């Protein structure tokens, strides 16, 4: 009936300093389908792009949101999710290294 | 390559509903049907197939006339029978080409993120353990002859005669092959003296490819695949990740096999 949303963060391409890249955020295996996904830079929210909504095998859904950034020294990425089975908007950091 | 038509239907209130179409071909999106949409919209230049104009306009009527029946149909059944709200149904429709000319088609649904029912050569048969009312849904949609004979036509004539044509436009896109960059990083800690050594592969097209922790010819177990995961040009990406101890670090490998690179795998060594 309910599935809470799984949540990935990793970028597009090895992550250099200065070089432009694409931030990815992968929410999945969620139910129902209504969910808000935002993109934030240091917690202010960025222009970013979501695919269709769609599903798999066993009916849960799944989406992806990217945006375009170019990481560096001192700013640091985030996920927040807000779903019907979380109380508070659930964020993930981007881990530049896992 | 199978071809798999996907409905997403809310139904919240009764003011306030909203259905989905999408499809995918192999790995490939070739269609989307917004809600705020009368038509489908082509996503690709080979999503159109060898069907003429006048047979999509006519499979869009079929389709546009069956998603506003469904959503009043679906409300009677709501009225009439005091269920819940909101409700999510899904409905999955599709075929692939087998071998020689055969061909199987299918549409299951579901209710609540459960099976629901399905679509068994002639007839609706309703889903093992479902919840008691659709049992009386199966009821009245088995005495609905026209939805009936439209839906084995559907799965009988169009969608195997949409899939070949598509199969055969969309060839050149659907088996290409993209080769993956691949990276290594330091992750978090698994405790002091430890490291966690990532293996990051990404942008291959298609989904099907192994990497793996080496050292040598022996695969180091520990290694723990992460789930394959979509980029936004339809690559993937995957990480492969291996908790060892800080001094056995020496001599250890990311091995990547993929289709697109033959029998030359890609190899990185730990530096
Ligand atoms: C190209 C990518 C787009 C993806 C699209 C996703 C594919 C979805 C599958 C398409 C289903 C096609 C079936 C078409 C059959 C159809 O037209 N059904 C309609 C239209 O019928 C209307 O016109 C007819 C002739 O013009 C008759 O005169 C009818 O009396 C009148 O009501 C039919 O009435 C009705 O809407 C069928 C509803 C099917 C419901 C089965 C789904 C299971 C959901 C179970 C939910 C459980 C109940 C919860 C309360
Ligand atoms: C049907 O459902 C939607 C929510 O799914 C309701 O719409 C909200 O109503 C409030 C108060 O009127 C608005 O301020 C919100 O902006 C709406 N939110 C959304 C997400 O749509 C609607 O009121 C419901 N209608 C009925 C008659 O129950
Ligand atoms: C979606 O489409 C239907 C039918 O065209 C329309 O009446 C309805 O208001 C729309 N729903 C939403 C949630 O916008």
């Amino acid at each position: 009936i309910q599935r809470p949303p799984k949540i990935q963060v990793y970028s597009r391409h090895p992550p250099e300093d200065g070089k432009p890249n694409y931030l990815n955020c992968y929410v999945y295996g969620f139910h129902p389908p209504q969910i808000e996904i935002d993109l934030l830079k240091n917690g202010e929210k960025i222009k970013s792009e979501q695919s269709d909504l769609s599903f798999s095998k066993d009916w849960s859904f799944y989406l992806l949101s990217h945006a375009e950034f170019t990481p560096n020294s001192k700013d640091q990425y985030s996920c927040r999710v807000k779903h019907v089975t979380l109380e508070q908007p659930r964020i993930v950091k981007w881990d530049r290294d896992l | 390559f199978s071809f798999q038509g996907l409905q997403i239907s809310s139904f919240a209130n009764r003011s306030w509903t909203r259905t989905d179409g999408l499809a995918w071909l192999g790995e490939l999106q070739p269609y989307t049907w917004r809600n705020e949409s009368d038509t489908i919209r082509f996503l690709k230049p080979w999503s159109r197939g060898t069907f003429s104009d006048q047979q999509w306009e006519q499979l869009q009527h079929t389709l546009l006339v069956y998603r506003s029946s469904f959503t009043r149909d679906i409300w009677e059944f709501v009225e009439k029978l005091h269920v819940e709200y909101p409700l999510e149904i899904q409905i999955a429709t599709g075929c692939e080409l087998l071998p020689r000319n055969i061909s199987e088609s299918f549409l299951r649904a579901a209710f609540q993120g459960r099976d629901v029912l399905s679509f068994q050569g002639m007839s609706w048969v309703s889903a093992p353990d479902a919840p008691p009312f659709i049992q009386e849904v199966i009821k009245v949609l088995n005495q609905n002859q026209g939805t009936k004979e439209t839906v084995h036509w559907l799965l009988h004539d169009i969608w195997p005669e949409l899939v070949r044509g598509v199969l055969q436009t969309g060839k050149s896109e659907l088996e290409k092959q993209v080769k993956p960059e691949a990276w290594l990083s330091s992750g978090p800690s698994p405790g002091p003296g430890r490291l966690l050594l990532v293996c990051h592969v990404s942008g291959f097209y298609p989904k099907p490819v192994r990497v793996m922790w080496m050292r040598g010819e022996q695969e180091e177990p520990g290694t723990r695949q992460g789930d394959v995961m979509p980029n936004a040009d339809s690559t993937w990406y995957l990480r492969v990740t291996l908790d060892v101890a800080a001094g056995e670090v020496a001599g250890l490998s990311c091995q990547v096999k993929h289709s697109s690179l033959g029998d030359q795998d890609i190899i990185l060594y730990w530096h």
